[PDB]
DNA sequence: TTGTGCTTATCGGTAGA
RNA sequence: AGGAGAGGUAG
DNA sequence: TCTACCGATAAGCACAACTACCTCTCCT
């Protein structure tokens, strides 16, 4: 709660990088990709299909944190 | 005035020897809160990337 | 020991000069020559202060 | 241009000589611009990974520096953690110890 | 002292197999088996065989190198501590002139020195040396009880070597 | 707490589980299984319910520490002169009469047929 | 063996004492000719390390050694803290007495530290106020009383100085004598680090780090301790952190602030309107030699890869632009679109653009999502 | 001459404004002790989606660009250069005497 | 050489006991 | 292999 | 009527006087 409920560019880039690193290490893809040979393309496809099993923990400056998920947040 | 000790950043600004000597005499504790302090010790600054964390579940 | 050419050193041997001083120390001089055709990155200047590099 | 080459005798950094496969200095202004852009992985790689990379061993019980690792201030302990810090940090610690300043490190893991 | 004490771990799982959320628990236990199998040793705790009871799991922490993710899991298991003043049994493997071997399981090696048993003369008239001077025959395969002493350890193997003493009563096989 | 009886019962579980889906995609270690078969064959009890309850009864009726129970149960002395000579903690004590200890020795003698 | 990994935080600062100095040093011999020992560092003329294994100055760290002193030496960093405390507390009363009442004829004393003014030694030299001396002069007193210096115990370390009867150099042994009897609460209030008062040892630099002559001369110490203290003070000033080219702030800038990285190329740039704005021309001769890290281990640069272009100096954040690599038949030169010169604030007259090739996959992923040309279309300065 | 002034001013301004960043709550906080610099960003619109952007770094870079892209010519004997005026304005604590 | 900060050192100073 | 003195290029 | 710290002035004593690069020539 008390959040913008919008995925920032930095968080999106970090998620894409982590997913690309995971896929580049021969990891199964949750989404079905046809004619895709680049891990970045598969990561972007998964992000567009919001099927990534990732959770975002936003650290508030006061010391507390709020748990979110990539499916709950929206991408502009 | 803010009661925030940053010996490493002050030393990197100017006069590192005097700043380090004063910090050693006072026995202050550096929490590495600054971005440059984190970068010098191989840590992310945390402004754009690194402020949040990723958890599988 | 021997002296080897570096990464960006090349050319064709032109002359070898051997000489020594009165103290007895021997000196060896080897000269390498090469043709420098105008490349794309070369810079040319005019007689009135015009400065520029080769574009195409 | 440079891919791999000799390092400076003092600090484990690429030499400035061009003929010896020298590297490009990553100045303060470039670091500030990259901070403004918000890219940390590139900044972390350019300052730690591709730059001088080393390891330092810190005793978990006593907040001292131990040279496997072994601390002479305390007894032989099986709880010693390893941190990844640039070689410049180790050089600074050595200089501070030479001038008469002892640093205490409290690792979080 | 076979007290089943808890022991947390930070076993990491590679990104080679990260799928099947309905069967994700199968991948967790397999990684846990490979965690203590790689070590298979201890300094002052003992040994562990199987993860019978799993208490709880933790949040998956992702570390950015070679695609590795960590999992903090706390569970209880079988442990054995060789406390001082314990009478345990063991089987003999071979008989030599010095350092009589005693095998109380393949988990450790036990050596019997000269100043542990009663004084006797080594019988060289047969193949294996006997200790029947005090009306007791000891051979390979017979279980003999003895008291344990302070155990030692190594640096790489970290074997829990100890000394066998028969100074107590009820010596020999039973 | 597993001394002789309940330790053997759970070892049969992993052996009954080994026959099911014996293949493993990872690398197994063979010295862990050898430590279970070559160490549990020293002393074996018959039944779990009446054996684990009887050994804990003196913990409630008499005063004995946790470390003292393990050494006595594993040693399984057959007389009263051995318990006073093995452990040095029982020297010069009058908290428990030897006759109840002898009755417990007979009680431990009937569990093992 | 194997050790766990962890993060670093909460760096503490303190002045080194004898305990930590002795504990940190390993194989600390006291031989004058063993400064370049075979147990400290690799660059010693044996190529063998006693503490560590054989290496190529890449797996062995610089070991430390600490010499020992026959007599105790006060810490130079606490010299002012002791000098200020001695001025307040009376030297013969140990209170906050002949040295207190003005009617006894004893003038007040001032404790101060000289800096290479009298004997080139940074020590405690007590001075009497000359204003009080003139007051005694006008009353008929010409010389100081013979029992004026009775509070200083006899010290064998004293030597022939003969400077003046009004000024005396305080022996390091006399410093401890004067500090006795003072309450520990007052001493701890002025000096936070009481355990570092005694300096009975001094460390030497590792052979792998680099002053050596001064350290060798300090092995044999005897007689007066003021000379030893001066030698220690002179040796401490040879550290790279003290200002005097690679020293002080320049050392920080060239070590921790500014660093050099691998996988970098620097060539002269020319104009090529045919190339796209977000594409950078890379010569085929250099692309085949530059190696990148791609997980299947190195492959040559090709089309589609992204590089970080920068023009020195970086006056604004828009100088860092990520462009896609486009292979061109031209060699020893890089082609850039003339329109993209405005963000770089450069022209085609000799300007050199040095790029950075990202090796990690995450670095490449974040490079074209935040530092790409299409992401920087809006100027962050004026909004245009 | 006067070439070192923009560089020194830019470095000294960066050392001050580097720690400034925007928080998730919408406030502007410093990295040292989470000191509150501004309760709400004073921008005149139009998008408030910036959360992790380093506002202080951007402002310092803009001021550095203004300083570098400025002349060093003394306009008159009395008047100062357009960069000297910026230097004097940015330094307020130095002119206390 | 300057350009400012920064720490000793001296001239008088008025107020209160 | 390492340091000091000159000259030079780009904004 | 004799002492306390307290205002302004002399005098040393410090740091600082831009980035990013390239050559040559001299020691040590
Ligand atoms: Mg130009
Ligand atoms: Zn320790
Ligand atoms: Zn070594
Ligand atoms: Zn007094």
């Amino acid at each position: 709660r008390k959040t913008s409920k919008f995925m920032t560019k930095y968080e999106r880039a970090r998620i894409l990088g982590t997913r690309a690193l995971q896929i580049s290490m021969n990891a199964p893809v949750m989404v079905e990709l046809e004619g895709e040979t680049d891990p970045l393309e598969i990561a972007m496809k998964e992000l567009r299909q919001r099927k990534i099993p990732f959770t975002i923990r936003r650290y508030l400056p006061d010391g507390s944190f709020e748990e979110w998920g990539v499916d709950e947040l929206i991408v502009e | 005035v803010e009661s925030t000790p940053a010996p490493f950043t002050q030393a990197c600004f100017s006069s590192p020897s005097q700043c380090f000597l004063k910090a050693a005499k006072e026995g202050v504790r550096d929490d590495l809160q600054g971005s440059i302090d984190a970068l010098a010790w191989g840590k992310v600054p945390g402004f754009g990337t690194g402020d949040q964390f990723e958890i599988i579940i | 020991h021997s002296i080897k050419l570096k990464h960006t050193e090349r050319g064709i041997v032109q002359k070898v000069v051997l000489s020594s001083n009165d103290e007895g120390k021997n000196f060896a001089a080897v000269s390498l020559r090469q043709v420098r055709s105008p490349c794309l990155g070369d810079k040319f200047s005019s007689m009135h202060g015009q400065k520029g590099v080769l574009g195409y | 241009f440079r891919n791999t080459g000799p390092v400076h005798p003092l600090t484990r950094q690429p030499v400035a000589d061009r003929k010896r496969f020298g590297g490009i200095k990553f100045g303060e202004m470039e670091r500030d611009c990259l901070i403004a852009h918000g890219a940390s992985a590139n900044l972390h790689e350019r300052l730690f990974t591709l730059s001088d990379s080393s390891q330092m061993h810190i005793c978990r019980k006593c907040k001292t520096y131990a040279n496997g690792p072994y601390c002479r201030v305390c007894v032989s302990s099986d709880h010693v953690v390893r941190v990844y810090v640039p070689y410049g940090a180790k050089l600074l610690c050595q200089e501070l110890f030479s001038m008469g300043i002892t640093l205490n490190f409290d690792t979080k893991l | 002292m076979f007290i089943k004490v808890k022991l947390p771990w930070d076993v990491t799982i590679p990104a080679e197999d990260m799928d099947t959320g309905l069967m994700l628990q199968r991948a967790i236990v397999i990684r846990l088996l490979e965690a203590f199998s790689k070590e298979k040793a201890t300094k002052d705790l003992g040994y562990l065989i199987t993860p019978t009871i799993l208490e709880n799991i933790g949040e998956g922490k992702i570390k950015e190198q070679t695609g590795e993710i960590q999992f903090p899991v706390v569970f209880n298991g079988i442990c054995f501590k060789m406390f001082k003043g314990e009478i345990v049994h063991g089987v003999v493997h071979k008989v030599h002139k010095t350092g009589v071997f005693l095998k109380s399981g393949p988990y450790e090696i036990i050596y019997l020195s000269h100043m542990k048993m009663p004084g006797y003369e080594f019988i060289p008239g047969e193949n294996p040396f006997f200790m029947n001077q005090y009306m007791s025959r000891i051979q390979i395969g017979a279980r003999v009880r003895f008291v344990v002493l302070d155990t030692e350890w190594r640096e790489a193997e970290k074997d829990f070597m100890a000394l066998a003493s028969i100074d107590g009563d009820n010596l020999g096989p039973f | 707490c597993m001394m002789d009886c309940e330790a053997f019962q759970i070892l049969d579980g992993i052996k009954g589980q080994l026959v099911g889906l014996s293949e493993d995609p990872s690398i197994k270690i063979p010295v862990s299984y050898d430590r279970a078969l070559a160490y549990v064959e020293s002393c074996v009890h018959y039944t779990n319910p009446q054996s684990v309850r009887k050994v804990l009864e003196p913990l409630k009726t008499y005063g004995i520490s946790d470390g003292e129970m393990c050494v006595i149960a594993n040693a399984s002395s057959e007389s009263v002169d051995e318990v006073l000579a093995f452990i040095p903690s029982l020297k010069t004590k009058k908290e428990v009469i030897n006759q109840p200890l002898q009755d417990a020795l007979e009680e431990l003698s009937k569990l093992k047929k | 063996l194997q050790v766990p990994v962890g993060t670093l935080t909460s760096i503490g600062f303190s002045i080194s004492n004898n305990n930590d100095r002795d504990k940190m040093s390993v194989l600390e011999v006291e031989a004058p000719n063993q400064v370049t020992d075979s147990r400290l560092g690799l660059p010693n003329p044996d190529s063998v390390c006693r503490t560590c294994g054989s290496k190529d100055r890449k797996v062995c760290e610089g070991h430390f050694g600490v010499i020992n002193f026959a007599y105790s030496i006060i810490n130079p960093y606490f010299l002012k803290e002791v000098a200020a405390l001695l001025n307040k507390i009376c030297p013969g009363c140990k209170y906050i007495c002949r040295y207190c009442t003005l009617n006894t004829g004893y003038p007040l004393m001032k404790f101060r530290v000289t800096t290479k003014e009298v004997f080139r030694r940074s020590g405690i030299v007590v001075e009497v106020n000359e204003e009080s001396l003139m007051k005694l002069k006008k009353r008929g007193v010409l010389t100081l009383p013979p029992d004026y210096w009775s509070f200083l115990p006899q010290d064998s370390n004293i030597d022939e100085s003969c400077l003046k009867p009004t000024r005396r150099i305080i022996t390091h042994a006399q410093v401890y004598a004067l500090l006795l009897g003072i309450d520990q609460r007052l001493i701890k209030k002025d000096i936070p680090m009481f355990n570092s008062l005694g300096l009975t040892s001094f460390p030497v630099t590792p052979n792998g780090y680099r002053r050596t002559r001064i350290y060798k001369k300090l092995v044999g110490f005897e007689g007066n301790t003021l000379e030893l203290s001066s030698r220690v003070m002179e040796c401490m000033q040879y550290s790279r952190l003290f200002s005097e080219k690679l020293c002080g702030l320049r050392f920080m800038k060239d070590v921790l602030l500014g660093k050099r990285s691998d996988h970098t190329f620097r060539t002269v740039v020319v104009g090529d309107p045919s190339l796209k704005l977000n594409e950078i021309g890379i010569p085929e001769s250099i692309a085949k030699r530059l190696q990148v890290s791609e997980h299947l281990i190195f492959r040559s640069l090709m089309d589609g890869d992204t590089v970080l272009m920068n023009r020195p100096p970086s006056i604004h954040q828009h100088s860092l632009i990520a462009m896609t690599v486009r292979i061109l038949p031209t060699t020893s030169v890089v082609s850039l679109n003339p329109i993209c010169c405005l963000p770089f604030r450069g022209d085609f007259d000799g300007d050199c653009l040095h790029g950075y090739v990202p090796q990690s996959i995450q670095a490449k992923v974040e490079l074209d999502e935040l530092v790409a040309l299409d992401k920087q279309l809006i100027n962050r300065q004026n909004g245009r | 001459g006067n070439a070192d002034l923009p560089g020194t001013l830019s470095r000294r301004l960066m050392f001050f404004m580097r720690d400034i960043y925007a928080a998730y709550d919408g406030t502007v906080r410093n990295s040292f002790g989470n000191q509150l610099v501004q309760f709400t960003y004073e921008t005149d619109g139009p998008v408030e989606d910036i959360t992790g952007e380093a506002l202080g770094s951007l402002s310092a870079c803009a001021l550095s660009e203004a300083a570098y892209s400025a002349l060093d010519q003394p306009i008159s004997l009395l008047e100062t250069s357009p960069l000297l005026n910026l230097k004097n304005v940015l330094e307020c604590g130095s002119k206390k005497g």
